[PDB]
């Protein structure tokens, strides 16, 4: 039983700008402008991702310090074939498909350069918001040997991309376990923040100045006695229920206590004499 | 075998000459190190 | 013997490590280790020999070296200095790769086309196309013929598509191919040697192993039996060849081997006799009974040895 | 069954403990005021002296009552049970 | 029964275990603890900490829904609290 | 310092309505709560909360994947709700 549902905002634009940077990199590398189409971000269990993964393919381990665990990036044999023939300058209108056959040394080396180019692109894109170092670990041919997740049912988030160079097309995906982004669960959901310069800080302080005159109502409680609905039903108006000695009055707003106080008879009114404001920071300091 | 002994003395003189030839080879290795490397490449090409 | 390679080797083992290091960095691993062994074990030292070696070195210095500045030894460093002084583009390094690539292209032309194909079949078809374009036309046609039909057609189609003529990526492509033959040559496949080894074995054990490999893989066993085959049928062996061998082979040896051989073999071997020789051989076959099978097999092995000798001569294609 | 469920609670849920709460009064007071307030400050409430205190359970209006000092032991004595119409009128404010 | 319309607070639990405070001392912030109720057993349904009944959660209509199965059964309540 | 066994408690969400809508539904009636699929649960000791954490099943037995001690901050919100 593993079900997780969430929505994210920042990672979409992060992937978009990463794809634009990657397109620029491939353009300058292969002297030809490519086009990268970012697919809808895929959230699926690790076993589902492995099943959807087109075998054969090349899987790459890229650690993300200081977060525990290793990231994963995959590329299609068609994509690597097209990129390497564009490196050769060949048209590639009579392509070959290799299945089961391991990549040659030249093919794996071209994979190495394109892997490091993708790593640099994603690094600049990510550090543009949050600096998290990425370090490649080990390439892999089969998904089962990658075994990043503890269980195949572990949910992994995947970002698919559709890359084309003229007539030649292709698709590659960037998949990551949910545990990897678990520490930054809040930072992925919200969209990035504009500004955050000194002015923004003082603007936030100015917002507190406007919020200084807020609107709130306090609640005073005396007794919370545990009784029964049988007693309530047999209770009738005029009945008196004894109460233990209320040595203090608890004041709370919407539930959260704010202070304690003592009742007092002032100017013929139900007046309360405060003792001290109950602050979470004060309680933590006392503890 | 006095002639053989004279030949052995000549061989000892030849050995001294061989040491001088080795010193000349060492001098070729020593002076003009660039030229020594060029001759190394030339002998490799001739090989 | 003392070849130009051997003369340089003697020079090196005579001079020392000061020039041996430069020779090694300009040289290849097997010759480096050969000179290391020569240094480890040396018995070619003589008072006159060393002086003659110095004279030969002086000759190389005045001729091969012509007393010139370091050739691409310290020059390449000043070339790199100029490269650094000029734009930040290691074109000289690319030219260095191109030098190995062009030499490798020439080597590719020299070396076996089918081995080149199987070394390039795994590589990219565009790699095959561009390398075939850059190679000699004859070598290209040989590799084209040795390719399968579909791969060959794809290679020629991508040759037609090949117009990028790229620029330093092509050099490292050849460098990778050279590194995939740069590894120890090996070539110990001996497709013929199994057959050769079984022929070197006894004939009964040869037949037993032939049956065993027929059980193992009829294909491989049949290939081994073909490697056993040596002048068994006239049409493949060629009559002119049966004519030429058997006049070189002793007539009595042929007779002894034939009376233990099959009648078709006897007829096909005697069809290239002078008619008098054929009649004499047949008459003696009728006269004398089958001599010891050991002697018959000895004569058959002598026949095969003479076949191998003429194969060494290489004037005609045996079978 | 709907009738069965209604019938059940009269016997099955007849014996069941519950909780309650009581309020004193309400006053408008903002964060400026609370920050200005200090130790020993006295704050009044709209509840007039002697007014019965509203009695609620889990935040649900139930009744009103006033505390009486009996045997030197405080005890709230309820005085009425809120009708649905009066509850509607109270919340329509 | 004018007090019929009263919001009640319910409590649903998985299982119990008698662990000493020393166990929790060594149990890290990401530790795993088992229970006494076997998997698949209907989760006990309680209100305000008072035993009521049991039920099983099922993934229906894209939400976790507990299925009421047993009744309060005061004799069974007595037997259960006799533990 | 002195050690003693103690009763724990895990709570799968809390709703807001009368029990009548629940008890009118007879046995075999599936009802959902604010507890949905995905959120980590909470652990209480003798009714006193400690920490938050999802619960998984292992070896045909429930296994809690506790996360971290609940701070008074979110303790206030969960007390309010």
């Amino acid at each position: 039983r593993r079900v997780v549902r969430e929505r994210l905002q920042a990672l979409e634009i992060i992937n978009e700008r990463f794809a634009r940077q990657f397109r620029m990199g491939l353009f300058n590398l292969l002297r030809r402008s490519p086009d990268i189409t970012v697919g809808a971000i895929r959230i699926q269990p690790y076993h589902e991702f492995a099943r959807n993964l087109p075998v054969p393919t090349n899987l790459n381990l890229i650690h993300l310090k200081p977060l525990r665990g290793t990231g994963l990036v995959v590329f299609s044999p068609s994509l690597v074939f097209i990129a390497v023939d564009n490196l050769f300058g060949g048209d590639g209108r009579f392509p070959t498909k290799v299945e089961g056959r391991e990549f040659t040394h030249t093919e794996q080396r071209v994979i190495n350069r394109m892997l490091k180019l993708a790593l640099e692109g994603y690094s600049d894109a990510w550090k543009a918001i949050n600096p998290l170092e990425v370090e490649y670990v080990r390439s892999e041919m089969q998904v089962k040997f990658t075994n990043i997740t503890t269980s195949p049912n572990d949910i992994v988030v995947n970002t698919p991309f559709h890359v084309e160079i003229g007539n030649l097309t292709g698709e590659f995906n960037i998949c990551l376990p949910f545990s990897m982004i678990e520490p930054l669960r809040e930072l992925l959901v919200n969209p990035p923040l504009e500004n955050s310069r000194h002015e923004d800080q003082n603007w936030r302080d100015n917002l507190v100045r406007q919020v200084q005159h807020s609107e709130l109502e306090l609640v005073a409680n005396f007794a919370d006695i545990p009784l029964r609905l049988s007693q309530i039903l047999k209770l009738k108006p005029g009945d008196v229920l004894p109460i233990e000695k209320p040595d203090r009055i608890i004041a709370h707003v919407d539930g959260v206590p704010v202070l304690t106080s003592q009742y007092g008879t002032v100017n013929g009114q139900y007046a309360l004499r405060v003792e001290h404001l109950i602050n979470p920071i004060l309680n933590s300091l006392n503890e | 075998k006095d002639e053989q002994l004279q030949q052995r003395r000549a061989n000892q003189r030849l050995g001294a000459e061989v040491m001088s030839q080795r010193i000349r080879e060492m001098s070729d290795n020593d002076p003009r190190v660039v030229a020594l490397v060029i001759r190394q490449w030339m002998s490799n090409d001739h090989e | 013997n003392l070849s130009g390679t051997d003369k340089s080797v003697i020079l090196l083992m005579t001079i020392g490590e000061d020039r041996a290091a430069e020779v090694f960095k300009h040289l290849s691993t097997r010759e480096v280790q050969a000179l290391s062994t020569a240094m480890a074990n040396v018995r070619q030292i003589s008072n006159k020999q060393l002086t003659d070696v110095l004279s030969e070195f002086e000759q190389e210095a005045e001729q091969f070296a012509a007393l010139n500045i370091n050739a691409n030894e310290y020059l390449r460093s000043v070339l790199v200095k100029a490269l650094g002084e000029e734009r930040a583009s290691s074109l000289l390094e690319d030219i260095l790769e191109t030098r190995d690539t062009t030499s490798g292209i020439e080597t590719l032309n020299f070396m076996e086309p089918q081995s080149a194909a199987d070394l390039i079949r795994d590589e990219h078809p565009q790699i095959i196309a561009t390398i075939l374009v850059h190679l000699k036309r004859s070598q290209a046609a040989d590799i084209l013929a040795l390719f399968d039909e579909r791969l060959r057609h794809d290679v020629m189609l991508r040759i037609a598509t090949f117009g990028g003529v790229q620029l330093a990526e092509l050099t490292e492509v050849l460098n990778g191919l050279l590194d995939g033959q740069n590894l120890k040559r090996s070539k110990m496949g001996g497709v013929r040697t199994a057959a050769e080894i079984i022929n070197l074995m006894k004939t009964q054990q040869e037949e037993a192993v032939i049956t065993a490999v027929r059980e193992f893989d009829g294909e491989l066993a049949q290939k081994i039996i073909d490697e056993m085959f040596l002048f068994e049928n006239l049409v493949d062996v060629d009559d002119r060849s049966i004519q030429r061998l058997l006049q070189e082979v002793d007539s009595e040896s042929l007779l002894i081997a034939l009376k233990g051989a099959e009648p078709p073999l006897r007829e096909k071997f005697l069809r290239n006799m002078s008619q008098r020789a054929a009649d004499i051989l047949r008459d003696d076959l009728a006269n004398r009974g089958p001599v010891r099978l050991s002697q018959v097999e000895n004569e058959q092995k002598a026949i095969l040895l003479i076949v191998r000798r003429l194969a060494e001569t290489g004037e005609m294609v045996i079978g | 069954g709907d009738v069965s469920g209604a019938m059940q609670d009269i016997d099955l849920i007849m014996d069941i403990p519950v909780k309650l709460t009581v309020e004193l009064g309400r006053t408008r007071m903002t964060i400026k005021e609370l920050l200005r307030l200090t130790q020993g400050s006295v704050v009044a409430l709209d509840g007039l002296a002697g007014e019965p205190l509203d009695i609620l359970i889990n935040g649900y209006l139930i009744a009103q009552g006033e505390v009486v000092v009996v045997a030197d032991k405080y005890g709230v004595r309820i005085t009425d049970i809120i009708t649905p119409s009066e509850r509607m009128r109270r919340l329509s404010r």
